[PDB]
DNA sequence: TTGTATTTATTGCAATTTTCGTGCCAATTTCTGG
DNA sequence: CCAGAAATTGGCACGAAAATTGCAATAAATACAA
């Protein structure tokens, strides 16, 4: 499957997701420093195989929680500044979100 | 003992002049750990090194510290065993270098 | 501070235990050397 | 008739079922073997991972040789995402020595779980929720019975119980929420902190695009198979030499133009037969997999005029570029179900409609099969009880006494 | 390890260049050893040695 | 002009195995009314 | 609140239908020597 940008991101907390907007890219006008994320986005590694575990670990956290990983643009340690502008490109035949 | 074994592998070797001299066949039999026999590296599909390629695991040891190359040994207890159905030897991957 | 593996994370610890010795070992890339030599057919070694 | 079925005639249609990979190694195998065929500084940085992090975090820790060696062996066996993957009895067992006790082992455990991230090298998703837990100051309102939950009855808050769990554990509504969203709040993998890795792609053999308000389908010349006949060793077939030189060089020319002209005709079946398939499935590619059509290898074999057997050995391992995704060329070949007043409905469509509705459910009250079903039997679908559940496994999505929440 | 494989972002796999020339020996002498196992005609085994 | 050796063209049948949807029914899960 | 029922779920089965896999040495067009 495809690559996800997104602002529901699992392992991270409710603060570093503060800045999002519903589609995942961080506000215009936003103040950043190193390590805050700018665009959430997500890979998947999904299979088949399921042990007892992951269905314990589905069931008490969730599914969504599981068969992704976390590859979202962070600022460059030593970094600082404001946002004052995103562009998005898309490719032909792809649904736009809501900021494009 | 799994003390004496990880003391062992940080040993220095001591020296104290470097030889230089010209390569016999047996010498260069004697260097190596298998024959390269085809030109590839990576399979692309498993994205795992090709068996008697350039990048082999049964030649040059394994990808992952302590694992075979299918998967029937993967810990520090089957140290130094070498797999009937891969023959890769399950010791550090270190050993690539 | 270089190329010797093992005497980088043994000097660090050193370190933070207060004591400022090290054990300095052999660098690695005088082995790549050796190994780039030897893949050219000729027979460098170290002896005693 | 049935053919000829020569020996050649079975390793030209063996070509067709390979992949582009598998046909690659072909083509070099023979290549190595027939003369007259041809085709037409950096060194990385060192990443920390997990078990380098542990390792490091190992060495900066006042442990015994013994201990140490403990530690180095509990860290070996621990996998990407935090967790011990052996018995404490393998670990004994690969210390190799014999007046140590699982008492040691226990201990030097318990201090690597303290380690960063905590959690790290834990038994089990109770043992790791508990470390997690062991780190809340006392001040935290609700960590008494977030613990409690924890430590008894976990297997019934994992069946979405609700209820026993109010029963055993003798709290309210408004304090056994709030005891699940803290549990929920804990970290359920820790080593996915350090996340190293790369996703892994394919390359397609087919690509589909809309130019000038169609669609046009062509094979991908990045990684298409050609090979060519070597000019150099062909000239001198004929020429002033043993008889047995010349023959040995007719003979392989011969085998080289049959060889080219099987990839060439394996190339043009594979052409034909996408180009049938983007030609069928048009709305898929358009308005998303709620609106597949059913086809099976007897719809395309007869717009091509071929059996279904070539149709079934070409559609083999092969990827279809689209500007949705990168499909299997036979993820678009499904099943049925009978319709409202006449047609088919593919299973495609029917299991995406079945996601959708169920991604649109009321929290508080899951839908069960039947509701679905009915739900279904409302646009025309005719689908069983018995298939929607079957379809619903295959989705890996929980029963729906086991996707409700209390909220 | 002393020659490794550079990965790049889109999963692309290159090869250095003692990886190509590795290959080009090897494949070299893979089609000598075919051609001496078949008896070919000494004109194609002198080009190719 | 004609029988003959060479080079193309051949990419399907027929078994055998797998998968399909949907019914039967025992074992769990929730609901209800006394 | 307690039975008892009503509902839900998934294993196994069935006959059709679909998909897979093993075949092993032919027929005609064409250049050619009598
Ligand atoms: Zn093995």
């Amino acid at each position: 499957g495809p690559e996800e940008i997104t602002a529901d991101i699992p392992n991270v907390g409710e603060a570093a997701l503060s800045k999002l907007d519903e589609s995942g890219i961080v506000y215009i006008g936003a103040e950043v420093t190193g390590g805050d994320i700018l665009v959430g986005k997500v890979t998947p590694k999904g299979e088949t195989q399921l042990t007892p575990e992951e269905k314990l670990l589905r069931a008490i956290f969730g599914e969504k929680a599981s068969d992704v990983k976390d590859s979202s643009l962070r600022v460059p340690n030593g970094v600082s500044g404001t946002v004052i502008d995103v562009q998005v490109f898309t490719r032909d035949g792809v649904e736009k979100d809501k900021r494009a | 003992d799994l003390l004496k074994f990880l003391k062992a592998q940080t040993k220095t070797e001591e020296f104290d002049a470097i030889k230089i001299a010209l390569a016999s066949p047996d010498m260069i039999r004697s260097w190596s750990f298998g024959e390269v026999k085809k030109p590839e590296t990576i399979n692309y599909r498993t994205f795992k090194p090709e068996r008697d390629g350039l990048f082999c695991a049964r030649i040059f040891g394994p990808v992952k510290d302590y694992e075979c190359l299918c998967g029937k040994y993967k810990r520090l207890k089957h140290r130094g065993v070498i797999c009937e159905k891969c023959g890769v030897e399950v010791t550090q991957t270190k050993v690539r270098r | 501070k270089s190329d010797d593996v093992n005497g980088r994370t043994k000097m660090y610890k050193n370190i933070v235990d207060g004591n400022h010795q090290m054990e300095p070992g052999m660098p690695e890339s005088f082995n790549v050397l050796l190994k780039e030599i030897r893949s050219l057919g000729i027979n460098i070694e170290l002896e005693d | 008739q049935q053919l000829a079925m020569t020996p050649q005639l079975q390793q030209a249609i063996r070509l067709l079922q390979l992949s582009t990979l598998e046909l690659q190694q072909e083509l070099q195998q023979a290549l190595e073997s027939n003369p007259l065929l041809e085709q037409i500084v950096y060194q990385g940085e060192t990443t920390q991972t997990l078990q380098d992090y542990l390792m490091w975090q190992v060495e900066l820790t006042p442990f015994s040789d013994t201990d140490r060696a403990i530690a180095t062996s509990i860290v070996d066996a621990v996998d990407e995402t935090g967790y011990l993957t052996v018995p404490l009895e393998d670990i004994l067992e690969s210390i190799g020595d014999e007046e140590i006790d699982i008492d040691e082992v226990e201990a030097v455990l318990k201090r690597i779980q303290r380690f960063d991230p905590v959690g790290v090298a834990a038994k089990d998703l109770r043992d790791c929720l508990l470390i997690q837990l062991s780190q809340f100051d006392k001040t935290t309102p609700w960590l008494e019975e977030a613990r409690l939950i924890i430590s008894d009855h976990l297997d019934l808050l994992a069946n979405h119980d609700f209820r026993t769990l109010m029963r055993v554990t003798r709290l309210k509504e408004d304090v056994l929420k709030e005891a699940v969203n803290l549990i929920q709040s804990l970290d359920p993998r820790p080593g996915q902190s350090i996340q190293t890795g790369e996703p892994e792609y394919v390359i397609p053999d087919v690509l589909v695009r809309k130019h000038n308000g169609h669609w046009t389908v062509e094979l991908n010349s990045d990684s298409i198979p050609r090979l060519q006949i070597n000019q150099h060793y062909a000239s001198m077939c004929n020429n002033a030499r043993n008889d047995g030189d010349s023959q040995f060089i007719r003979s392989n020319l011969q085998d080289a133009k049959w060889l080219i002209k099987s990839l060439e005709s394996r190339n043009d079946t594979l052409l034909r037969v996408s180009r049938c398939i983007v030609e069928q499935q048009q709305a898929f590619f358009e308005q998303g997999e709620e609106y597949m059509k059913p086809m099976v290898l007897a719809d395309i074999a007869q717009a091509v005029e071929m059996h279904e057997s070539t149709i079934s050995r070409v559609t083999t391992q092969k990827y279809l570029h689209s500007p949705r995704g990168i499909f299997e060329l036979k993820y678009f070949f499904s099943s049925h179900v009978n319709t409202e007043g006449g047609g088919e409905a593919s299973s495609t469509a029917i299991r995406a409609l079945v996601k959708k509705l169920i991604a649109a459910e009321n929290p508080a009250k899951p839908l069960s099969d039947s509701k679905l079903t009915s739900l279904l039997s409302e646009q025309g679908i005719m689908v069983a009880r018995r298939t929607v559940a079957k379809y619903r496994e295959s989705l890996s999505i929980p029963p729906s006494n086991q996707r409700k929440q209390l909220v | 390890d002393l020659r490794p494989l550079v990965p790049l972002d889109g999963g692309r796999f290159a090869t250095s260049d003692l990886n190509d020339l590795y290959r080009r020996v090897i494949n070299r002498n893979n089609r000598l050893k075919r051609l001496l196992d078949l008896a070919a005609p000494d004109i194609i085994v002198r080009n190719e040695k």
